[PDB]
């Protein structure tokens, strides 16, 4: 459902 | 649904020194995975909003350190230092962490610089648009400060608000100025019946009117 | 580097129907989320929607569900958002964004305009406007033109086709009455006006209309 790719990623 | 809240609406500051504007959530923003998807951008005139601020308080490569975020829970502040008149526009405050995402409704950053004048200049109708049936009246108020000014249109030493239409730039980053439109928008027979058509402005530079007119019986 | 480059917008009547594109170029589109922002023109912004990597998750705001639909062709690098059931209040500047790690709108495209409503294409009038005949001059001189009577926006204006970018002033439109009119000023030095040419050239897309106008000195 979560629609990012990328975003939810910390770095 | 979240709602987001900006104060204040605009905010004129001086070069050299700090802005500080504050953005409230009607409700909690921390996301599923605990972090808080805050984010500051900056929308300059005529221009796509560039982002600034992520996660609260990371600097997006590109972004100087003048600018810094914080906050936490309902309450975040962004703050701009050594303020150049080149930061100025609107300033939007967004919440990512529950659909639906939701944007502030902005903050005006203005410059300070001293106050200046308008230059005025007054135009008759072409006679292309005459030749229409149209008798548009113009006059630029330019490159002036502070924002506020008043136009006051004359026919015949009467004064006239019916057909006027004003329009203002956002302010130039370049000098810092605003400058605005007076559009008094009449018929051909209308304008053909008078003789006299006067634009005054009124601006805190001087106790007095600033004066443009012209006779159409000498042209 | 990273480029977003949309397409599609116009004028639109109520109740209709309408594609956008998002072409985008300068990184590896399918390993990012998009996102579809519009705003009013009264500045207010909205998100629409984000769409994943490769398509299949979706969010987008309740009040454009059914009527709006988002998907992207990723072998062509594009983005769509399929509108239909339009309404004044769709009226917006539509922005495509691509995420990033921690940031949702990272990189932002120029736009494409949106409007809603059934007032029908009408091109411009333009109008030079060269001081009084009766007037005085002027060390610099303020010239003018005047577009009145069109719809919808954006008009474009220059003077001398972009050659003076330096003194110029160019009011944003105000609506009346369904037609748009607006105005532009250029301030150039007494000895450039008139020996040489100033014009302004006014391009209104929506009615492919393109004019030029010279700024001669009236007669008394």
């Amino acid at each position: 459902a979560e629609p990012w790719t990328v975003r939810n990623e910390d770095l | 649904d979240v709602l987001m809240t900006q104060t204040p609406l605009s905010l004129p500051v001086g070069l050299g020194d700090q802005a500080s504007i504050s953005c409230r959530s009607s409700q909690s923003i921390v996301h599923s995975n605990g972090n808080t998807y805050l984010e500051w951008y900056l929308q300059k005139p005529g221009q796509s909003p560039k982002l600034l601020i992520y996660k609260v308080s990371n600097r997006f490569s590109g972004v100087p350190d003048r600018f810094s975020g914080s906050g936490s829970g309902t309450d975040f502040t962004l703050k701009i230092s050594r303020v150049e008149a080149e930061d100025l526009g609107v300033y939007y405050c967004f919440q990512g962490s529950h659909a639906p995402y939701t944007f502030g409704g902005g903050t005006k950053l203005e410059i300070k610089r001293a106050d200046a004048a308008p230059t005025v200049s007054i135009f008759p109708p072409s006679s292309e648009q005459l030749t229409s049936g149209g008798a548009s009246v113009v006059c630029f108020l330019n490159n002036f400060y502070p924002k506020d000014i008043n136009v006051k249109w004359k026919i015949d030493g009467s004064e006239r608000q019916n057909g006027v239409l004003n329009s203002w730039t956002d302010q130039d980053s370049k000098d810092s100025t605003y400058s605005m439109s007076s559009t008094l928008t009449l018929t051909k027979d209308e304008y053909e019946r008078h003789n006299s058509y006067t634009c005054e402005a009124t601006h805190k530079t001087s106790t007095s009117p600033i004066v443009k007119s012209f006779n159409r019986n000498e042209c | 580097e990273v480029k977003l480059v949309e397409s599609g917008g116009g004028l639109v009547k109520p109740g209709g129907s309408l594609k956008l594109s998002c072409a985008a170029s300068g990184f590896i589109f399918s390993n990012y989320a998009m996102s579809w922002v519009r705003q009013t023109p009264e500045k207010r912004l909205e998100w629409v929607a984000t769409i994943s990597g490769g398509g299949r998750n979706i969010y987008s705001l309740d009040s454009v569900k059914g009527r709006f639909t988002f998907f992207r062709d990723n072998a062509r690098n594009t983005l769509y958002l399929q509108m239909s059931s339009l309404r004044s209040e769709d009226t917006a500047m539509y922005f495509c964004s691509r995420e990033n790690y921690g940031s949702s709108f990272t990189y932002w495209g120029q736009g494409t305009l949106v409007t809603v409503s059934s007032a029908k294409t009408t091109p411009p009038s333009v109008y030079p406007l060269a001081p009084g005949s009766a007037a005085q001059t002027n060390s610099m001189v303020t010239l003018g033109c005047l577009v009145k009577g069109y719809f919808p926006e954006p008009v474009t204006v220059t003077w001398n086709s972009g050659s003076l970018s330096s003194g110029v002033h160019t009011f944003p439109a105000v609506l009346q009455s369904d037609l748009y009119t607006l105005s532009s000023s250029v301030t150039v030095p007494s000895s450039t006006w008139p020996s040489e040419t100033v014009t302004c050239n006014v391009a209104h897309p929506a009615s492919s209309t393109k004019v030029d106008k010279k700024i001669v000195p009236r007669d008394c």
